[PDB]
């Protein structure tokens, strides 16, 4: 029989999860595995050593870090297995998968074996009765309380723009390129060795990401802020050293506009979005220029939206309105939209029974996902 | 200090602690465009019977 | 079955011993090995010449001394065996080899062949059921109770700093310099010749060591105190004499920070410490700037820790609360922590399966050497 | 001038130099610093207090050794001044710092600050008519006469592999490990005390270098040779003593393939190079399987090639023919390629007026090197 819904999110960078009727997911933590990095010798401390969570969020140069879900694509299935099992903790779930409805978040344009394999997990290892995974775009629209809109994200290493009209769209008109913040930190690391800054460990890179998320802004003027002379302001270390920065703090996030510099023939969110709009109706595009949605936590910056609108207005059509500013929390909004969807009443249509799923396979999965 | 008396090696005056002197965002108010508010409950009420 | 083991704390020169779960090492004395420097004919003496124990202090000016445990490494195997046999005396032990297990100390970074030959001795000549030997830093951990931290211990001729967090090793991070008080007494002897003296005899040198461990301290300031002139306090002479000292008494342990005085491209205690700090995560360093306690009587000096703190301030980065940690147990602390250890589940997971051990050869635990 | 510009094999471990058209780097010497270890008092001794040449590496026990280069990058610029004065010695040139253009070498992925610092010295101390510095990889293919290929250098500063398609470099595909044979020597010293060998001096270090280049070799089988029952051959020490060898003679160079054993996170030179191949086109790699170039002094080992071949065999793709070159001069060839470059009239962009440097600085050279 029906039970209490569990609102979980496939967090590319940081996984998010909670239950129905809540307002904030109480379980938000990174997407890696922390296993023994050093020589564990004398007994008397916390052992098992494959520690993920507050210990990993606390002890850094002690456990090797391994991310299995890169570009929203899980490669180390076993890692997500025990990652999910960590989600089943007394710290985290305290319940059983086989007794409550669980909502998760689908990632656009991925293979079938992924979700099929996951379905096999939660229907064989776990035996979840009610399970569904879907797009956060409509959820974001519920957060706006609107129906039409073009949802753009910035995950861990994922970006995609979706034109939407009341939950009716063209699948051919959607655009997607897996790229975000993690690679930005990678390019930051490039700048580091470009000016000789030795940063290559796992946790070391995590620290670099913290620096990236903190000591970086978005300079709207490209050449005007690149051709000049910097000051190379310094920022502390957890250890305590305050090291210089320079133009790099805005050069690395502005790289999204030029994948050619990273050796990539991409198009950039601006062109990505524009082309997505180009793949649509004619007069309806204006309505959609008004209704546009932003998402993804990598979007977090200063001089961000103004730079975006600057690009947009450089390639704008005949003066059409644009409306996407800073809501409460874009990431949370997706989870909150999951809570919204969990609050549905005719929600029974979001799944098939386990027994029938056993009699279904990939068939019902793709015949009912779309 | 029972055991300490038997210790020929005892000298005081320095403690056994290492403690010297002690001395103890625009993605929110972007004036660029407009955004939405959270409003969970009333949004569900707004979308109350908007099912299939 | 009931066989209380014996905690035997070896060392550079000194050896300590007492059964498991005790509180004070029942018998303690150094590596002094003596035999008559003269010729006796008339009856009344003793015969055998291997007269080591309280008789040595009772008969200092009669025998020749030696210390075959060079830098904690045995040379005169036969003599060490005799030493251990002296330990096996009734009033010294009253127990047999097979009757009880034994715990022992491992000075790291030494040839394991020493341990090989010794293991063969205690498990073939003597037939102890099990004998475990281990890192002296672990002993300090049990004495402190803490599991995180570095420990630099110093006997009479060896100093080693062990940085280990939560009882979990970082072998590369460990550092050492093997030189201590022995040469400081020799340095004192050099100063004596500068003062016009010579105490070339073995027992004479022992008296010199008594002066060393008796008439010394550490001046916090090197030159600020070196440019002045003391009153040259006098030391009582077991000869019923008394002779001046000079500022040398504290100037002599400056070698601990200056190998220049001995003329060797070495570094320094604080330098070893700093390098071990460099050899770790940028995180734990600050945290481990509180969990360090040093052992051994080589630390029993007036102005020891204070001058060391001055060195810390000169070398450590800014704003880290670090004063100095030292108990009055630093000598015995090793044996004490070893007793703490041995009074537990040691034999439950770590010991020598004597029979099977030699059946599999000594290389078996020499593979389990860590 | 109508004569030979200064060709300098700016060597990591051993720096060499000569001129254009010539095929002999007339002067070769390591990157050390020779000052004294003692103070002459006797009137009529040898003086200078700064020594290079054979006299420097003669009285090692009398001359303080200080290697000034770090990861292929010196930081002791004063020593470089003195080094270049020795380069300008009567034994070498008897020339001026204006008579010929200067060609030096480098490694990529370095701070531009080095190039800055360099040219600052080269023009504040010298009045060089033309200065240029680049990658030896170009010069390497010049020595091979090829156009494309991947070259991995093994110097004592940095070991780095560069993929090359007719000079059209792929900065997003070059790999660079900062390991050296110096660390292997240090690692050998670890084996020394493991085997009980008391060595810590700077003078001993060069003896270990002789051991490295002579007593060490490469064992092709990775773990099959790890279990070989050693015989511990004995090397007769040059002073007159003799010391055993053990399996360490091939164990230590394997750290270059298993850097994690020392704690350095990397993937082994072989895999790193394969990753560089992976950072490229698809069928152009097929050419690179035939295009395999060896470089660096830290490649001269008995067993080196074939073992590395087996490494490649494990890293081999699906049934693709692979050709591997092995030049004789894995170092000197670069100097000769530089002599070829200096023998070019098309050196137009490379020759830079000093006045131009006064006008802009190293940035002007960065435009040329980028
Ligand atoms: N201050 C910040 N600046 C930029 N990005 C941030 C900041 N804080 C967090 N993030 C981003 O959060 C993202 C994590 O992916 P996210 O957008 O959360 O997708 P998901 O919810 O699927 O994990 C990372 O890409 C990272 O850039
Ligand atoms: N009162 C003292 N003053 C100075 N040094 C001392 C004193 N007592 C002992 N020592 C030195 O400290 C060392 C104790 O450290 P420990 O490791 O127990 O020594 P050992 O290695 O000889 O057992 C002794 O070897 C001795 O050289
Ligand atoms: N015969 C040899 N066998 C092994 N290694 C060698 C030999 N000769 C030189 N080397 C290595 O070469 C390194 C010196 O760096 P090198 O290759 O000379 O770079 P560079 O020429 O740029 O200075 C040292 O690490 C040394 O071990």
């Amino acid at each position: 029989i029906a039970n209490q819904p569990v609102v979980i999110d496939n967090g590319s960078g940081v996984i998010k999860a909670g239950f129905a009727g809540d307002q904030i997911p109480k379980y938000c933590f990174p997407n890696y595995v922390g296993r023994p990095k050093h020589v564990r010798v004398m007994a008397g401390a916390l052992e098992g050593d494959i520690f993920i969570g507050p210990k990993a969020e606390e002890h850094r140069g002690l456990l090797s870090i391994r991310y299995p879900m890169e570009h929203g694509i899980v490669k180390d299935w076993n890692d997500m297995e025990r990652i999910w099992q960590y989600v089943y903790s007394k710290d985290q779930l305290q319940t059983f998968s086989e007794e409550h409805p669980v909502l998760l978040t689908e990632a656009p344009l991925n293979p079938r074996k992924n979700r099929e394999r996951a379905a096999e997990v939660f229907f064989e290892t776990f035996n979840v009765p009610a399970l569904f995974i879907s797009m956060q775009a409509v959820l974001s629209l519920y957060a706006t309380g609107r129906t039409t809109g073009v949802v753009l994200d910035s995950g861990d290493g994922v970006t995609h723009a979706v034109p939407i009209y009341e939950g009716f769209a063209m699948p051919h008109s959607i655009m997607r390129i897996d790229i975000a913040g993690r690679d930005v930190s990678r390019f930051l690391r490039l700048y580091l060795r470009k000016e000789g800054y030795d940063f290559h460990s796992s946790s070391e890179f995590e620290i670099v990401k913290a620096i990236k998320e903190r000591a970086c802004y978005l300079s709207i003027n490209p050449q005007k802020d690149e051709t000049l002379e910097t000051e190379k302001a310094q920022y502390y270390l957890p250890d305590g050293s305050t090291i210089e920065i320079g133009p790099s703090r805005f050069r690395a996030p502005e790289l999204l506009f030029r994948p050619d510099l990273i050796g990539e023939e991409s198009e950039g969110i601006h062109e990505v979005l524009v082309f997505a709009i180009q793949k649509s109706d004619m007069d309806l595009r204006r309505t959609l220029f008004s209704n546009i949605v932003l998402s993804g936590g990598s979007t977090l910056f200063k001089g961000f939206g103004d730079r975006l609108l600057s690009e947009v207005k450089k390639l704008a059509p005949k003066d059409v309105k644009i409306r996407i500013s800073a809501p409460q929390e874009r990431l949370y909004s997706t989870w909150i939209g999951g809570s919204i969807l969990a609050s549905l009443d005719t929600f029974k249509k979001m799944w098939v029974s386990k027994k029938e799923y056993e009699e279904d396979g990939a068939r019902s999965i793709h015949r009912k996902t779309f | 200090d029972p055991k300490y008396a038997d210790l020929p090696g005892i000298a005081r005056n320095e403690p056994d602690v290492y403690e010297t002197s002690d001395l103890p965002q625009e993605e929110l108010t972007s004036t660029s465009v407009e955004h939405i508010i959270v409003n969970p409950n009333a949004a569900y009420d707004k979308f109350k019977d908007k099912r299939v």
